[PDB]
RNA sequence: AGUGAUUGGAUGAUAGGAAUCCAAACCCCUUUCAGAGUAACAAUUGGAGGGCAAGUCUGGUGCCAGCAGCCGCGGUAAUUCCAGCUCCAAUAGCGUAUAUUAAAGUUGUUGCAGUUAAAAAGCUCGUAGUUGGAUUUCUGCUGGAAGGCCAAUUCUAGCAUCCUUCUGGACUUUUACUUUGAGAAAAUUAGAGUGUUUCAAGCAGGCUUGUCGCCUUGAAUACUCAGCAUGGAAUAAUAAGAUUUCGGCCCUAUUUUGGUUUCUAGGACUGAAGUAAUGAUUAAUAGGGACGGUUGGGGGCAUUCGUAUUUAACUGUCAGAGGUGAAAUUCUUAGAUUUGUUAAAGACGAACUACUGCGAAAGCAUUUGCCAAAGAUGUUUUCAUUAAUCAAGAACGAAAGUUAGGGGCUCGAAGACGAUCAGAUACCGUCGUAGUCUUAACCAUAAACUAUGCCGACUAGAGAUAGGAAAACGUCAUGACUUCUCCUGCACCUUAUGAGAAACCAAAGUCUUUGGGUUCUGGGGGGAGUAUGGUCGCAAGGCUGAAACUUAAAGGAAUU
RNA sequence: UACUGUAAUGGACUACCGUGGCAGUGACGGGUAACGGGGAAUUAGGGUUCGAUUCCGGAGAGGGAGCCUGAGAAACGGCUAC
């Protein structure tokens, strides 16, 4: 049932049986990862290439054509995010919410809000602390947290 | 105490919202007489 | 009386992705043609970004709910 | 959310039973169930069962006959030392006579009678009748 | 419902020892207050000296006068009503003779027809049943 | 086969010896002279309405005396009192009082209960605590030792590419778990053997004209979390995520007193060529995040509109208007109430408005714009267990109320009169201050209700409905409608060999055929949400929260 | 860290030096009509209550304190003091 809200949604990518698809495919898994550095280069997140690789060109998927997952191929290139994805859109989402609600004060709903979404920082980043994906004693702080995105 | 029942009111009774009120009045005046007396 | 081993092709069709016996995405893939270009571009039915020509940038389609629109008169093939 | 992929099935299993259905099938399928369920057969409670082999945990699909009144779960998986192997069944199944005790121990997933005569305790798993 | 989980003992035995503290009967066993309450000592029976001769009337539907005894206990000189059992009897108490003091078998609480929770079961040591008796 | 004092003849209680016992008496065990016929050597203790086994008996008493653990007897005919007679129960014992155990599934791990009976925090966040998805040498044939029974069941070696340093232990992440074993005083407890005359006991005895007596005499055995040890393939925690031959480098002990210095022998340190498939499980009808077109009376800040109500203005006309069950207070020729056109003011958003939507709950209905935020749906995107539930602790929390400024139309706790009435400080009527509205703080409770905790699985259909999505040569002109399927919402109807005390219930089902995970609460009714102490509050009061004494019923759902 | 003291180990004690140690798994404090255990009662299993008292430890000899002799006592049917 989600997490926070009450909502119980069912939707979801469901990926096919088969594996190393399609019949109709080709290219190579050479030059897969030549596009994958090349757009990671121009600033895209390991979520948006796969978005743009479906979509306009080939490959269904990147795990099918080469071994390695988008993130794995990036990290291997070192041209990785500093922070992984899930925890810098949230954390925008934050700074986002404290632009507003120095606003405009008496918004209580923004107010709920915003430690709904700082509390899931909290607890997402002693995830990524425990895995090592973060410097350790990285921690999350409000005054500081609009210049660590951009 | 009684909580949730507080006021069932089963059968024939002084009725609640009222008690609660009569008991008020004797608690605050206790208050008043035992500031006096320090 | 009953088969869940060997269900029918009709009512599984009906069913929800992942509620099939096995799962697998009723999405697809497509060869487009656009009216001015000989070329051809392989393309996502479910496209959730506005997809152009592989020189100098017509439309193939633009994003919607689920399927995107086509625009025009444009012919599509299945993979 | 899902603690027990066990407790689930036999409460999915039973409830089908007592409705009265020829076959069910059950998710999301483990390599424990397929043990209790192969225990359950030597001793004739289920007939023959399916387990199709989709890329994720997996779906069973038994076979089943009018058979087992009940089976369930011990959830917690107590300790039990041989000595009282006698005392659970005593408070646990219907009589000394049938019903099986099934129960996790070193040398693989096995009934009570089993586990008697290798002289072995372990985990107590489940039961059924 | 209950945690069933295998280390989940403290919840449970912490859950026990708190709400024992719920029962009428638990309280009355364990709290410090059963010895201060009671004029007996957590005892059987106990002497006193008989201040005064009394007499009391049983609640309705019930109506008489039920012949009790005010006592004063020796150890603490804590005045009690105990009741004499059996047709008269009154006589034989006799102002400032001792008289020994039974619970008169409810723990307290209250008899039948008010307010008293002890018998007179012997009187200077005669005991009640031999001279009602007469043996 | 039982009765019938009708007679009738056949062992110790007792008293004294004998020997035995005893350190000296004494008791027991033996044997002795006396020793029962209402067997006067005389069995009592509690009961006889119910629970509870056993009298609609007969006198006395008359809500008196008294009984009565509880329910109840007694007011002049008592199946309960006080007696007599008869019968019942236990019996050399039986009744009473206090504490305690079972009964008590009325403390519930096994094993209770929480819609209405006692009891789900108003609602979300959340740290410990508790609990956590699937997945990593499985199958087959040939032996070997045992083995119960008229080949099953154990254990074990091989062979499908399976270590080695040696001649049993070193390595296999680490424990828990289970198995066997060690060590752990007896008495007590269970228990083997044995006629203490039986028995509770005790640890003794038993054979036998044999004499260095014998049974190479018995007095077994079990039992005694943490700790030490060990075989093991599951389950569950927990850990992690190089090799093969060559050299520089460099320290350290045996044998042929100390200094000397090589040698070889072996360490830990860093290059050069070679080998091995050179080294990352899936992507949960778990979760987070991205992207797409939408949806909403969700939130904040502006802005804008609509009639009405009250006041004021003029503009008519002229005696009533108001209000009630019926009247009065009140307003009125110094022109009310009604007619019309404006203007100001501050509220409130009718009808459309629904067994509809949105929101964590409280709650949220005029237009337009701006600012972030959310769910569902779609997805051959992405990370890969990041999760569930939550002692402390934290945010929001209608109405009323408080504090300090604004605003004050209407309504209106108090107060005021006028009625009604026996009275009426009320219902009804006419005025009317706080309040109602708003900015800035507090307060923290409501029948804050679905009186049903929150995640998850599975149970049963039909027709509606809100949101999104796909299909149709569909009908009319990107959209409205028709037909059909999918999830996600608020519900509704029907029915159950499902449940319940019943009312009723797709959850209150899958619970004596009792265990998916977890938080909080309750233990007859009062006393009492009181007292005292604590802590929060500016106060009002909130949260926590007893006892003495009191009482046999309170309470639930249906029936007449 | 280094003495001292003891039958020996120790903040046991003394000099200097550092700022630690325990606690929500309940520290610290209060109550016990509390000596602990081997055990006792209680007729399914799980439990609940008791254990001054036959044995094994412990402590005490009206209350506290001090000490001699000796292998051994802070002894009390030994001594000194309040």
């Amino acid at each position: 049932g989600r997490m926070y809200g009450p909502g119980k949604g069912m939707s979801a990518s469901a990926l096919p049986w088969r594996r190393k698809p399609p019949t109709w495919l080709k290219i190579k898994p050479s030059d897969v990862e030549e596009h994958i550095a090349k757009l990671a280069k121009k600033g895209q997140t390991p979520s948006q290439i796969g978005v743009t690789l479906r979509d306009s060109f080939g490959v269904p998927q990147v795990k099918s054509v080469t071994g390695n997952k988008i993130l794995r191929i990036l990290k291997l290139q070192g041209l990785a995010p500093e922070l992984p994805e899930d925890l810098y859109y949230l954390i925008k989402k934050a700074v986002s919410v404290r632009k507003h609600l120095e606003r405009n004060r008496k918004d209580k709903d923004a107010k709920f809000r915003l430690i709904l979404v700082e509390s899931r920082i909290h607890r997402l980043a002693r995830y990524y602390k425990r895995t090592k994906q973060l410097p350790a004693t990285w921690k999350y702080q409000s005054a500081t947290a609009s210049a660590l995105v951009a | 105490a009684h909580g949730a029942s507080r006021y069932k009111k089963a059968r024939a009774k002084m009725r609640w919202k009222w008690k609660k009120k009569r008991t008020r009045r004797l608690q605050r005046k206790r208050r008043k007489m035992r500031q006096r007396s320090r | 009386e009953i088969d869940l081993l060997h269900p029918d092709p009709k009512v599984e069709a009906s069913k929800h992705k992942l509620k099939r016996l096995i799962p697998n995405p009723n999405s697809f893939f497509m060869d487009v043609k656009c009216p001015g270009c000989l070329q051809i571009t392989t393309v996502f039915s479910h496209a959730q970004t506005v997809v152009l020509c592989g020189s100098c940038n017509i439309m193939l389609c633009q994003p919607t709910g689920g399927k995107c629109k086509l625009t025009e008169g444009c012919s599509f093939r299945k993979k | 959310v899902r603690m027990n992929v066990l407790a689930d099935c036999l409460k999915t299993l039973v409830n089908a039973e007592k409705r009265g259905r020829r076959q069910v099938l059950i998710r999301p399928s483990s390599k424990v169930i397929i043990k209790f369920l192969q225990c359950m057969q030597r001793r004739g409670y289920i007939g023959d069962f399916e387990i199709v082999d989709d890329h994720r945990a997996g779906k069973i699909v038994i076979e089943l006959l009018g058979r087992i009144n009940k089976c369930g779960v011990i959830s917690p998986r107590f300790d039990i030392q041989v000595d009282k192997i006698e005392q659970f069944c005593s408070n646990l199944l219907p009589s000394r006579q049938f019903g099986h005790l099934v129960l996790t121990t070193a040398y693989g997933i096995m009934d009570h009678e089993e586990a008697r005569r290798k002289h072995t305790g372990g985990k107590i798993l489940g039961y059924f009748f | 419902g209950k945690p069933n989980g295998i280390r989940t003992a403290r919840k449970l035995r912490s859950r026990r020892r708190v709400q024992k503290w719920a029962d009428k009967t638990y309280k009355k066993a364990h709290l410090g207050t059963r010895w201060k309450a009671n004029p007996f000592g957590g005892s059987s029976h106990a002497k006193g000296i008989v201040v005064e001769k009394l007499g009391i009337e049983a609640k309705q539907p019930n109506s008489a006068i039920r012949k009790c005894v005010r006592v004063q206990l020796i150890k603490n000189g804590k005045k009690i009503t105990a009741f004499v059992p059996r047709d008269g009897s009154l006589n034989y108490i006799d102002e400032n003779d001792e008289v020994l003091v039974a619970g008169f078998g409810r723990s307290g609480h209250a008899v039948g027809d008010p307010g008293v929770r002890f018998k007179v079961v012997k009187v200077a040591g005669a005991s009640l049943l031999a001279l009602f008796k007469e043996k």
